[PDB]
């Protein structure tokens, strides 16, 4: 009498394929995927603080365009721009917008401080129907559009020094009439300049005088420039005309701040991963949801999905007929 | 229609073993038995999970970095960034897929691996009362009831006590 | 009576060496290069379209330089920059030239919209002997020399909408002057200015007057500028002297156009894969032949030679004495 | 001059097979031969086409890029693009070197692999009617001509119809 | 307090193992010793050293290349700097650790594998003259002094002169 | 009479901690370092020749910066540049200041070639308290101050050829004086210019009158320029007022030269690898001293450990009670 002891393993009857360096088809028991590839569309308001910029971009914002002054000394670890994004103010451009907006996202604050800027032998606080607050005419809170009075525009000549322990931010503008008797009527002269400097830098900008497409009722522009000030070093403003002058600084910081064009809605819900898809899980190795994340993130991929075998190979049952 | 008839894991898979990833069928003098063998299952899953456990651990956080899409012509710059994005990218997948293939093979290998293990282990239990019948299966060439089935199983198999009756067997 | 049965494996005379986790020289039975190291030299005009430039730049092809004509409203795949290309037109620099050279070789288009454009009070299709269309006086076939008429040069004023669906590109330019009395003999002013702009950009430019080295005749300098107008938007031309007007726009496209520098000649043959060298075969998942390529293309790898094994290790046969 | 003499594969190959990758050499009472097995010399080759069509396929397509020769001096923003295709370079290098050192290493492993699953196989088959010399040789212990090596290497050979006259010649 | 009795590699290892990696202890007539072999741990050995000379060679020289720390704050270009050497250094960071996994799991293999050729060897000297215990060690079923093991060790056993003292042993 | 032979490896005491595919933690034999952690602190001068900088940054050794005479006609692999570096001449700016550091960093030399340049009807060597060169004032040694002479500052014409086999670097500034009674009190005229052009490029910059902060007893501000003239090629400078000349040029080379950042101790000591730490050994495959680095250097890494096993699995052995 003997004994027959056989040795085997399992199987499935819904296995499932993965890749290996040899096939691009195995049938193994098991496998988990390492792509995320889903997004349910929203942005959870939590662990990042997520600021919604609703009509207005971060530019805009830090101007003080009207319809964003709700966004004033406001903080964020994300900012969110939204396509329906609108300016209604003067009519602006910025050299380089790209960095402005940057280091300003980046920062992650629009704290501001005013200053008490002394502006002799000019009109302040010039206003425009192109940006009206309230029912008359007004301007961007962040600025201060200075003009001739009486029949004069002095050779404005001020200082501001930074002794305080951190950087400072000041956004100041250049106003290009459209007219020479626009250029004049405003400023006097025929040419202004604006010059503002630190010890280490400066930037000089002469306005020019044309007629630009008619936006909001102008044909003007102002351009807007930045100057940063370090500590110990000092502000100084010279100009003669066009000066859009600056009404303090903003504080500067480094830290996790970023900014995000999205038109995904804003949710009561928890994660660490945001696309501008929406916020996804960070359960996976890899995402093919967006290159473009924030916060602890999968690393973006091409491929939709990728199995990553969790068991042996799949291996049917003989039977003989 | 050949029933009742077992065969080991050479080019086959068990359906009917569900408690188990490796284990025994036996044929013996009560009939026929199956039992898995927890120790081979769990060597097994545990090497699956602990290459789980290092490539779903550790995610890497980011924040502000380069923009990605842009709405305008730019030029040199903008060449420049996407450049820079489209080159990190296809390092990445090309990580990734490198990553499953390698895994995936290291993981068949590893269960394929497991399974051997346990069979040369029986083979070394059993000594002279038993051979190889190519089939992923042993003839035990003496009467081993469920008692000693479990306990080739269980490791502590006597091969002494059924030697001389194996023998006889085996070449008289 | 016994017999005797050997198990063995093949082996050949003709070994292979190759590289492994381990060894720096195994010999395997077989291997197969991994590795592109060789090009005909020639560029394949099948599939791609491309565009021998002979003696242009894109550039200049762009601009209207008269032996450039044969390139109006051309279009590519490839375009293929020669070294023996020359500027015979007047002298003229292009600010960031890498980016306008960049965004029409992308575009891939020479197509060319002419607009009736309206410049009143002054003079039109001046022309130099510097750049000569046929017998005479000539100038870029895409732009208009703006001159005083009578002894007036007045401000210029004028608009192009975009009521298209695509983005128009306009190239314009800046006259610089070498003297005083060239910048009063053509523009009557004593320092003109060029303001081009749309609702959201500006740029104004003012001439520099000045003795620039003599290149085919001339002191004086043109600088080109380019602009592009999104649908909906609109152009604004502004200038009181030196402006060196468009005549129309460029289609922009989207899609897989490039330019690539090469004294590769083209020839009758058909390649996926362009290098400076010439094409090469896309066989091999690597290459060392250019890291500049265009099309389906192997990666490039600074190894010349990466040997992949297709086949067992190389073990010779005993033989006892 | 040793010579008719024949030997396995250990530490060993054998230049006159042309035919196959793996196979048999025999002695016997009708002297002496040669057969390749196809099995074996088909899996390993069709292992090794499955890596070379993972790696010679999907080439990547790319058009506009950046500049990479440069014929003025700039600065910044040259640095930053030699930089970037600097980068991209090496790190495609290291796959390269990389990908070329697992993918031989492996087959390699897998050719030798497929060598001694032959040799694991053909013991299976003879039993107790065969001892492994140990230079990847079987000595067949009972009468085995032509068509019983035949039936070895076909894989119909029956032990039973030898294994007594085997384990005279073994153990007698 | 079991002494003196010695057991094999079977999740098992020998400290008192210092003048090699792999080895042999025994049991005989004239008492209990201990050698190392050569071959083995050479072999070894030499893999571990080639695998090491692979990475430990061949450093890369660079020079001029981007600024990667910044005294002012300036937006879009800096960004772009941080942001290809922060890719660069999580892509080569990622190498530097999968590429020390793989070597550390195929080091541990090849020297697991080692172990078991020179088992494999030694068994295939032995015929039929010993058998398996099971924990990495050979029962000799005949009288082997200190020469007699010797001859084992270094290859020149003739297992003839010692096969029918060992059949009687074994099997009557 | 039996005998029994058994099969096994070595083990030791004092196994180490190594990761696999599969664990975080096997114990095995022996495992070697991969990340060079560690520096002296200290910067070999050998084989590398180091050039430390002391008190001067590159570009105020460029210029002339009278306590930074001693690096004249220099040369380097490296550069270093110290935190304790000052500048003691004329309050200057540099626009893409950087670009310029960078370039002339790799060109690895300071070489500088006096060319005979004529300044007619203009006084020459204008000196400066604020860049005192021994008792009395100075200038920048590579830079000519350029004033009215008489009541007259003439149109600035002139030209230098580059007739030689190499790339000569230009040096050049323009004058910000800070009031308008400064910018006629040197320059006669009401507006400067300064343009400075090749055959394929021009810089025409017009300078700003401003007051800007007190740096070393001037509110004044010179902002610094280059241009870079190829073989066959030829310099021109036009101006009629604030051109701050070149006295000729620095020859430019191709090769392996940089400049680094630190305020690691130059020692005598051989080392290929650099960091701002100071010198690392090359042994190990990585690095995690610092992402910068110059010469044969192991690559940046961001573990601080990674252990290579170099020997087996340690097995502990077993004992029965
Ligand atoms: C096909 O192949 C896949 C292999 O990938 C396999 O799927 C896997 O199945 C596993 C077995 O079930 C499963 O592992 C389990 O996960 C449970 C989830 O709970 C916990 O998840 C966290 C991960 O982020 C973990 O850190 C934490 O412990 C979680 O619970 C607790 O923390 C969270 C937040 O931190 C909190 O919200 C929870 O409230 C809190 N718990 C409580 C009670 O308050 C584990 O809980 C579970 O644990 C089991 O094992 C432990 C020890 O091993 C025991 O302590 C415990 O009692 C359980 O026995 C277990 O680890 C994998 O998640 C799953 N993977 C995937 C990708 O899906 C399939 O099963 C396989 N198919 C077949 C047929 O084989
Ligand atoms: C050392 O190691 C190397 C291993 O790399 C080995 O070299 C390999 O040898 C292989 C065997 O000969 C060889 O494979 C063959 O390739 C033939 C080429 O024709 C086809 O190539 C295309 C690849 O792009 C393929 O897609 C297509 O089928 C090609 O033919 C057809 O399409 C093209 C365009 O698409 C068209 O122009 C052709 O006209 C059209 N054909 C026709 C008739 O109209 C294959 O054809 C060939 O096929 C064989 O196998 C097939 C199934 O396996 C059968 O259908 C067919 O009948 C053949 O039997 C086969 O696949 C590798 O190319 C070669 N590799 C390299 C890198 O050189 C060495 O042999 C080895 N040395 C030793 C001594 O072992
Ligand atoms: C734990 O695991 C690690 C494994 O990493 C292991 O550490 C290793 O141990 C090895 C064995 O001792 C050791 O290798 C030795 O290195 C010696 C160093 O001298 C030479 O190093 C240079 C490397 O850059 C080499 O190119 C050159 O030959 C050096 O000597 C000569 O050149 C230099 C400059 O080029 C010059 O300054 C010297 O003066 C000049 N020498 C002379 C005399 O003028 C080697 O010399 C040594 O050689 C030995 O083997 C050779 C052949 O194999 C023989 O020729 C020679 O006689 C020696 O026998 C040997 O190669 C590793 O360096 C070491 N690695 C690490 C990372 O530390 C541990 O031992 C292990 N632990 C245990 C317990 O196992
Ligand atoms: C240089 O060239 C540019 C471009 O050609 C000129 O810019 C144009 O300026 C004119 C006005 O100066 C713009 O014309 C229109 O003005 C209207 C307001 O004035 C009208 O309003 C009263 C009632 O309040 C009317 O009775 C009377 O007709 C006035 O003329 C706006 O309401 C117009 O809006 C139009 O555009 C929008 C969107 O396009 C439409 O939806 C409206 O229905 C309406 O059609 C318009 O703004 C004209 O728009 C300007 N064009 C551009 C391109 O900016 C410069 O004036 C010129 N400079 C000089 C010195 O000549
Ligand atoms: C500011 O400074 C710059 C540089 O010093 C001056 O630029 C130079 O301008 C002069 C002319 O104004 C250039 O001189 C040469 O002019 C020749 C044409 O005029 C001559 O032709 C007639 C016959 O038609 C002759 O009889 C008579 O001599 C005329 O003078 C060209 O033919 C010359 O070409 C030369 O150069 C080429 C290549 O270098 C050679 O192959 C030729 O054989 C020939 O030698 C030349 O162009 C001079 O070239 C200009 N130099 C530069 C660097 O541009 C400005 O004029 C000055 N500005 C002011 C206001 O003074
Ligand atoms: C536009 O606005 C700017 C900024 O407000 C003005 O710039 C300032 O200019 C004044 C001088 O014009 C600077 O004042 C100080 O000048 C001193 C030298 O003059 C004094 O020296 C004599 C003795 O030699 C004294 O008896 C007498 O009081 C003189 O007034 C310097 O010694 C001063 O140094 C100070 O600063 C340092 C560091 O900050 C301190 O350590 C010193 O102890 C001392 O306090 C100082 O330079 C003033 O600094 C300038 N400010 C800035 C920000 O640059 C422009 O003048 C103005 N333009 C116009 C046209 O009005
Ligand atoms: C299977 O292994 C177990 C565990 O080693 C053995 O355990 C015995 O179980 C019996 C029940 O039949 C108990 O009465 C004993 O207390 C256990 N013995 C010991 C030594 O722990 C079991 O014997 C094994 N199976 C067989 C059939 O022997
Ligand atoms: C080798 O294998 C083949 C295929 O299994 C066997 O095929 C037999 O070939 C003989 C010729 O000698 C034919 O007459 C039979 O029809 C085949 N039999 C079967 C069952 O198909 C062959 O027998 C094997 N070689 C030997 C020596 O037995
Ligand atoms: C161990 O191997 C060695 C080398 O093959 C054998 O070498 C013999 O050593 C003896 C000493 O006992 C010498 O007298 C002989 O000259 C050697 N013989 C040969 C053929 O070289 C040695 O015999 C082996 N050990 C044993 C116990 O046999
Ligand atoms: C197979 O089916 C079972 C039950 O339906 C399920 O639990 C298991 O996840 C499935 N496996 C795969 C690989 O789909
Ligand atoms: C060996 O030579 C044969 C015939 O000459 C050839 O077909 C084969 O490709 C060669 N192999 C190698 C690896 O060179
Ligand atoms: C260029 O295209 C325009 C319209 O597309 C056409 O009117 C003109 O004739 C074309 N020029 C040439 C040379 O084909
Ligand atoms: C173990 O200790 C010995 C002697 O103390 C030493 O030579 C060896 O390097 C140590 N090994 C490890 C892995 O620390
Ligand atoms: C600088 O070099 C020039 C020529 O190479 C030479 O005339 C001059 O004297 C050098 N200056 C110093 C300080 O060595």
């Amino acid at each position: 009498s003997t004994a027959t002891l056989c040795l085997g393993h399992h199987a499935v009857p819904n296995g499932t394929l993965v890749k290996t360096i040899t096939d691009d088809q195995i049938e193994v028991t098991n496998a988990t995927e390492l792509v995320q590839s889903s997004s349910t569309g929203k942005i959870c308001n939590n662990p990042h603080r997520i600021l919604d910029g609703i009509d207005c971009t971060l530019i805009d914002a830090l101007l003080g365009d009207p319809h964003c002054d709700v966004f004033q000394n406001e903080t964020w670890d994300l900012f969110v721009e939204r396509s329906k994004a609108f300016s209604n103010c003067y009519p602006y451009d910025v050299p380089d917008y790209a960095s402005l907006r940057s280091l300003v996202a980046s920062s992650g604050t629009l704290e501001f401080i005013t200053e008490g800027f002394t502006w002799t032998g000019v009109t302040q606080n010039g206003g425009s129907n192109a940006c009206k607050r309230g029912p008359g005419s007004g301007f961007f809170s962040r600025l201060n559009w200075l003009t001739k009075s009486g029949s004069t525009y002095p050779v404005l000549n001020v200082t501001m020094p930074n002794n305080d322990n951190f950087d400072k931010l000041y956004i100041w503008g250049i106003h290009h009439p459209s007219t020479n008797q626009e250029q004049t009527s405003l400023y006097v002269q025929a040419s202004g300049r604006v010059t503002v400097s630190t010890r280490r830098s400066q930037q000089t900008i002469i306005p020019n005088i044309g007629s630009r497409p008619w936006v909001r009722g102008l044909s003007s522009r102002i351009s807007i420039y930045w100057t940063i000030v370090k500590p110990g070093d000092v502000l100084v403003i010279n100009s003669n005309g066009n000066l859009i002058a600056p009404r303090g600084y903003f504080k500067m910081r480094t830290g996790k701040s970023s900014i995000m064009r999205s038109d995904a809605p804003i949710d009561t819900c928890i994660s660490e991963c945001i696309t501008p898809n929406g916020s996804i899980p960070n359960d996976k190795p890899f995402q093919n949801v967006n290159k473009i994340t924030y916060g602890a993130c999968p690393k973006y991929v091409k491929q939709n999905t990728l199995k990553l075998a969790t068991g042996m190979r799949n291996v049917p049952e003989k039977q003989t007929q | 229609g050949l029933f009742g008839a077992i065969a080991g894991f050479i080019e086959n898979g068990w359906e009917g073993m569900i408690d188990g990833w490796y284990g025994f069928r036996h044929q013996n003098s009560e009939g026929t038995g199956q039992a898995a063998d927890l120790k081979s299952t769990q060597a097994a899953i545990d090497q699956i999970n602990g290459k789980l456990n290092r490539v779903i651990e550790k995610t890497n956080e980011k924040f502000h970095q380069i923009e990605k899409e842009f709405s305008e012509v730019e030029g040199r710059i903008q060449d420049l960034e996407k450049y820079v994005e489209d080159t990190k990218i296809d390092l990445w997948s090309y990580n990734a897929e490198l990553l499953v293939a390698l895994e995936n093979q290291h993981t068949i290998d590893l269960t394929d691996s497991e399974m051997n293990k346990l069979f040369e282990k029986t083979r070394r239990q059993l000594r002279e009362n038993a051979e190889e019948m190519g089939n992923g299966c042993f003839k035990i060439y003496h009467k081993c009831d469920n008692a000693c089935i479990e306990s080739i199983r269980n490791g502590t198999y006597d091969h002494d006590v059924y030697r001389n009756e194996a023998l006889n067997n085996r070449f008289q």
